[PDB]
C-alpha cells in the first residue's frame, strides 16, 4: 500500500490573462476565436464539424442570393436568360437545406448561377454591395460541399459566419497562462455586463479588415467602413478603462488587401492619400492612420501585426509574439 | 450611470465611463 502523492503534484494555479476581442463586424474576431481553439485546444471534432454543415449551406445560399439581388440593383443581366428561372428556383428552395441537406436540384441551380457570366460580372463588383469575404470560398467548392456525405473540414468551419449578438467567453491555455478571451460581437448589452467584461482586462486585440478600404458607402452609414473602424479604435484606445492596457492591433485580411490594392486605389478610402497603390506603402499608411489615434502617454504604444486570420500558421506565429509581449508587460 | 440592468450600447458605455 503506497500512500498516494499530492493532488497538486507540485503544480500551482495558472496565472490568468484576460483578452478582449474588439472590432467591427466581419473584421475577423470569430475566426481568431476558432483559431485559438484549433491551435491551443483540440480543434473541432467530427461531431462539432457536422454541426457546422447547416451553417455552411446557409452561408452559401445567402451569398449567392446576395449576388443575385445585387445584379437586380446594379442592372446586370444574366449571361443566359434561362438563368432567370434558376434564380426563381433559388428563392423557392432557399429553405430546403435548413436540415443540413442540399438537394441535387438546389446544388445544380447554384452551380449554374455561379457559372453564369453576368453573375460573375456582379461578383467582381462585390465592393458595391459589401459581399461577405467567404462567398467564393464555398461557391468554388460547391461540388465538394454538396455531396450527401460531406463533413465540413477544419478550414470549412473557420470560414463559417454565425450570429455573434453578445459577449462570448472562451478559454484556452498557452505557456502556462490561462487565457480567458471575450469576443465583443454585439453592440448592446446590460451595463453590468459591460462592467464585468471590461474589468481587469490584461490585453485588447482589435481586428481591422484592411480589405474594407474600397467598400462603397451604404445608406445605413455616415462614413465608410474603415473610418467606422478607426472611430471605434479611437473610442477604445482612449477610454479610461484602458489607460494602461496592452493594445494589440490585428490589421487582418492582408491577403485580400494584397489582391485588392493592385486594382483598387487607396484614395477610395482616404481621398487625401498621395502615396503609391502598392501593398507595403498602403499598408503602412493604414497602420499609421490607426496608430495615430492612440493619444495615451508615450509609454502606452500600440502593438501592430498584419494577419490573415484564416491562416492557422500565421495566427500561431502572431499569437506566439503577442503572448511574449503580454509576458513582458506583465 | 443608471441601473446595471439597463441594456446599453458600447458607445454609450464608453461615454459614461469617461
Ligand atoms: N481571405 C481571408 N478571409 C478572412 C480573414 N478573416 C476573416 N475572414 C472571413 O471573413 C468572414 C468574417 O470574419 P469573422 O471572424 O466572422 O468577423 P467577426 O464578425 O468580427 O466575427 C468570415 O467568413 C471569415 O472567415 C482573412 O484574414 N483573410
Amino acid at each position: 500500500l503506497v500512500p498516494r502523492g499530492s493532488h497538486m503534484d507540485g503544480e500551482k494555479a495558472a496565472k490568468e490573462v484576460k483578452l478582449l476581442l474588439l472590432g467591427a463586424g466581419e473584421s475577423g474576431k470569430s475566426t481568431i476565436v476558432k483559431q485559438m481553439k484549433i491551435i491551443h485546444e483540440d480543434g473541432y471534432s467530427e461531431d462539432e464539424c457536422k454541426q457546422y454543415k447547416v451553417v455552411v449551406y446557409s452561408n452559401t445560399i445567402q451569398s449567392i442570393i446576395a449576388i443575385i439581388r445585387a445584379m437586380g440593383r446594379l442592372k446586370i443581366d444574366f449571361g443566359e436568360a434561362a438563368r432567370a428561372d434558376d434564380a426563381r428556383q433559388l428563392f423557392v428552395l432557399a429553405g430546403s437545406a435548413e436540415e443540413g441537406v442540399m438537394t441535387s436540384e438546389l446544388a445544380g441551380v447554384i452551380k449554374r448561377l455561379w457559372r453564369d457570366g453576368g453573375v460573375q460580372a456582379c461578383f467582381s463588383r462585390s465592393r458595391e454591395y459589401q459581399l461577405n469575404d467567404s462567398a467564393s470560398y464555398y461557391l468554388n467548392d460547391l461540388d465538394r460541399i454538396s455531396q450527401t456525405n460531406y463533413i465540413p473540414t477544419q478550414q470549412d468551419v473557420l470560414r463559417t459566419r454565425v450570429k455573434t449578438t453578445g459577449i462570448v467567453e472562451t478559454h484556452f491555455t498557452f505557456k502556462e497562462l490561462y487565457f480567458k478571451m471575450f469576443d465583443v460581437g454585439g453592440q448592446r448589452s446590460e451595463r453590468k455586463k459591460w462592467i464585468h467584461c471590461f474589468e481587469g482586462v490584461t490585453a485588447i486585440i482589435f481586428c481591422v479588415a484592411l480589405s474594407d478600404y474600397d467598400l462603397v458607402l451604404a445608406e445605413d452609414e455616415e462614413m465608410n467602413r474603415m473610418h467606422e473602424s478607426m472611430k471605434l479604435f479611437d473610442s477604445i484606445c482612449n477610454n479610461k478603462w484602458f489607460t494602461d492596457t496592452s493594445i494589440i492591433l490585428f490589421l487582418n485580411k492582408k491577403d485580400l488587401f494584397e489582391e485588392k490594392i493592385k486594382r483598387s486605389p487607396l484614395t477610395i478610402c482616404y481621398p487625401e492619400y498621395t502615396g503609391s497603390n502598392t501593398y507595403e506603402e498602403a499598408a503602412a499608411y493604414i497602420q499609421c492612420q490607426f496608430e495615430d489615434l492612440n493619444r495615451r502617454k508615450d509609454t502606452k504604444e500600440v502593438y501592430t501585426h498584419f494577419t490573415c486570420a484564416t491562416d492557422t500558421k500565421n495566427v500561431q506565429f502572431v499569437f506566439d509574439a503577442v503572448t511574449d509581449v503580454i509576458i513582458k508587460n506583465n | 450611470g443608471s441601473p446595471g440592468s439597463e441594456v446599453v450600447t458600447l458607445q454609450q458605455f464608453l461615454e459614461e465611463s469617461n
